[PDB]
């Protein structure tokens, strides 16, 4: 853990000082991580979804970018976990919705089955699509794709 | 021999058709 | 037992499943390799594979057997990879148009289609529902149709009468605890839902052309021939064909009516030669022995249609010298009219068909391009007004209105929860239940909301 | 390496006009016409190879008494009594015929043929060196628009 | 040229209005705009 150059002097004590040391001065790793990061995920992916929130919903702010600038060492660890789409929610109201994105669909979406089923989709329908329907379609595309990505994760 | 016969056997299926 | 047995079928319908491809390219490699050694056979009345010294006549007949077993193994994988794709496509449709249009409620369909009237014997059995990732179809439904139509009249052909009545008697102090009896499965299973879901892939398509493909595979154990139909594969299935062949099935109809007014043509221009040229059509060999004449009707227009066609000069090159008089003239107008109207302007027009068809998928790429290029997919804005922030457009389209974020949050609404949605969930998908779709933004983003 | 070949044998000096197609651009508007595609031109003569096989097996399997190119009479030699012959014989002569394979062969008086032999025959034209070569034509003619 | 003919019908019949020829980017400001416009103010059926 001191040969990766990332845990400094005090981190390296801190994690050293976390350890289970039994009186074998044996550490099972295993439930260690399950114990000390399992939460920690959610937890910080939580607090990741919230600064993004506030970073885009209250720009041009330098008593906050401040607070990003430090905050951006945990930021950058959910950078491909976290969504965002534009819904109309309140009557005329652009509002931006935040997610999770499993790793496990972020790891299917890019077979180049999917891919070239996607290639497929937009082609036929930009030529022949209409424009009453088009998100009829686009929604059935999403679940025979999502489907078909949950049968070749189950696999 | 189906060089003269082929025809009249696909014109045969068309009675039904003459007939009505 | 029974634990360790399923726990290894289900591992090798995963694998058969993960290997659908690559057996399938194998399989047209094998295939190749017999079409290959194939090209030593002699006749004796009698097919004989003697070309070389040895190794050749045993090779054959262990790479015909390996490709009808390879054969079969596709066709088990695609049971296992592109079946349960298939049956969720149709139970989808099925049950949006059931709760959506009534159709086996007030819209029966008519008789001019087969699945309204394959579907109508899987919406009252008990595993309905199998592949759409919910259950709550048939209470939608109960409650939409409730009291305009029979309230048991519609949970009869619905199924779930019986059932749910003796739920409603078991919610009170009566439930007792089902067995599990192995071996003994085969009353628990759904036999009627089997039913459809067998006649939904022997309708299928794609299965039966992998059907017919393992019939051929058979069939080349009795005659080693039937391996040459297994080259169609090249065509009629991998993708690397399509940007030629469809230049050729692009229009079909348009060559198929093109060779229609050519026979139409031809039996015209037969027809005025079997009233107006007699003395002309005497195929004769070595002299003095006249036959393929125009004495009849059907044989002159064979003629025409076999002789005249591919000539490639019209039909006076394969016809006397029109040097007699009173027909001197004639002739030459009936010959070269043939061949400017039939060979001419008639195979121009089948070659423009395949010429234009190559400009027409390049019209279409393009035009997909540039409305990928131009404008947003979801709102639909265009590309000038995004373009005002430095590399404005390409962050829109990648970071606000991505295809991919749309799918990933449906998928996460999907498979979350029903009861630990927020509140822009919920409406979410409260208006993706009721099928609306005003949620998505239409003309508006939220750059044009704000400054 | 070419011109010093050429001192050896006064022939290899023909091999230095491929440099007016591979060297200067005074023929590419021509040239990239034919090399725009390229991929899709040899997936065609595949493509028509792949056809000539089909009905090479075919008349292999059907057509005997036919494929019987006699010089002076009495002579029977280049049959279709071999499927390497037969192949070599449809891909050299029934593709460059210009009436597609029916002109080379002998006439389908013959009964119990009269009608399959036209078929085949009328097939493989239209097949072949109709809708095959307008193909080949068309990539050519796309290339320049 | 045909297939040009064709296509210039569509797009013009896709882009403008034929009575009033005013253009799809203005109407297409309220959610399906265009379209609301040439079925129910300006149908030619209507007219007719
Ligand atoms: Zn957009
Ligand atoms: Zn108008």
């Amino acid at each position: 853990m001191e040969s990766h150059k990332h845990y400094t002097q005090s981190e390296t004590e801190f994690l050293l000082s976390c350890a289970e040391t039994d009186e074998n001065e044996t550490l099972d790793y295993e439930e260690f991580v399950k114990r000390f990061h399992e939460p920690a995920k959610d937890i910080g992916f939580n607090v990741a979804v919230l600064l993004t929130n506030l970073s885009e919903h209250m720009p041009n702010d330098t008593r906050l970018q401040t607070f990003l600038e430090l905050a951006e060492s945990v930021l950058n660890y959910f950078q491909p976990f976290l969504g965002r789409i534009e819904i109309m929610g309140s009557a005329k109201r652009i509002e931006r919705v935040y997610f999770e994105i499993s790793e496990s669909s972020r790891t299917q979406w890019e077979k180049p089955q999917v891919k070239e089923s996607k290639r497929q989709f937009i082609f036929d329908v930009v030529n022949e699509g209409g424009e009453k329907e088009k998100m009829e379609l686009f929604v059935n595309f999403c679940e025979d794709t999502i489907f078909e990505m949950q049968l070749a994760a189950q696999i | 021999m189906t060089v003269k016969d082929m025809v009249l056997a696909f014109f045969s299926s068309y009675w039904s058709v003459f007939v009505t | 037992f029974w634990k360790k047995i399923i726990a290894y079928q289900q591992k090798l319908l995963n694998y058969f499943a993960r290997n659908f491809y690559n057996m399938r390219m194998l399989a047209l490699f094998v295939a190749f390799a017999i079409n290959f050694i194939l090209l030593f056979y002699k006749v004796s009345v009698h097919y004989v594979l003697e070309e070389s010294s040895g190794y050749m006549e045993p090779t054959l007949r262990i790479l015909a057997i390996l490709h009808t077993i390879i054969s079969f193994f596709c066709i088990i994988g695609y049971y296992c990879l592109k079946v349960p794709l298939v049956i969720f496509k149709r139970e989808k449709e099925v049950a949006r148009k059931l709760e959506f249009d009534g159709l086996y409620i007030t819209e029966q369909p008519s008789e001019d289609d087969i699945k309204g009237q394959w579907d109508r014997l899987v919406i009252n059995t008990q595993s309905f529902p199998n592949n759409y990732w919910d259950k709550f179809v048939k209470r939608k439904v109960m409650d939409k149709y409730g009291e305009f139509y029979g309230r048991d009249r519609i949970s009869e052909l619905l199924g779930m009468d019986k059932a749910a009545l003796d739920f409603s008697d078991a919610r009170e102090k009566k439930k007792p605890k089902k067995d599990s009896s192995l071996s003994a499965v085969l009353n628990s299973i759904d036999v009627k839902y089997q039913m459809w879901k067998l006649g939904v892939v022997f309708t299928d398509n794609s299965f039966l052309y992998l059907a017919w493909y393992m019939t051929m595979s058979v069939l080349g154990h009795y005659n080693n021939f039937f391996f040459a139909a297994h080259l169609l594969d090249i065509a009629m299935g991998f993708k690397t064909l399509r940007t030629i062949l469809s230049s050729v099935t692009h229009n079909g109809k348009q060559l198929v009516l093109t060779v229609g007014l050519l026979a139409v043509v031809v039996y015209l221009y037969t027809v005025v030669a079997f009233n107006f040229f007699r003395k002309f059509y005497n195929k004769s060999e070595d002299g003095d022995t006249p036959d393929m004449k125009c004495d009849d009707m059907l044989t002159c227009y064979m003629f025409h249609m076999y002789v005249g066609v591919r000539a490639g000069g019209g039909i006076g090159d394969e016809i006397e010298d029109p040097a007699g008089d009173e027909y001197e003239i004639y002739r030459i107008i009936f010959d070269i009219t043939f061949f400017f109207f039939v060979i001419v302007i008639l195979l121009a027009i089948i070659q423009g068909l395949i010429i234009d068809a190559f400009g027409e998928l390049r019209d279409q790429q393009e035009q997909v391009k540039e409305d990928m290029e131009t404008k947003c997919f979801i709102c639909g804005i265009g590309n000038d007004y995004f373009d005002t922030v430095p590399h404005g457009f390409e962050t829109h389209t990648l970071q606000e209105h991505n295809l991919a974020n749309y799918l990933f949050f449906l998928m996460y609404l999907i498979n979350k929860d029903e009861t630990e949605h927020t509140g822009q969930e919920s409406y979410v998908w409260k208006m993706y239940q009721e099928r609306c779709w005003e949620f998505f933004p239409a003309g508006d983003c939220f750059r044009k909301q704000y400054e």
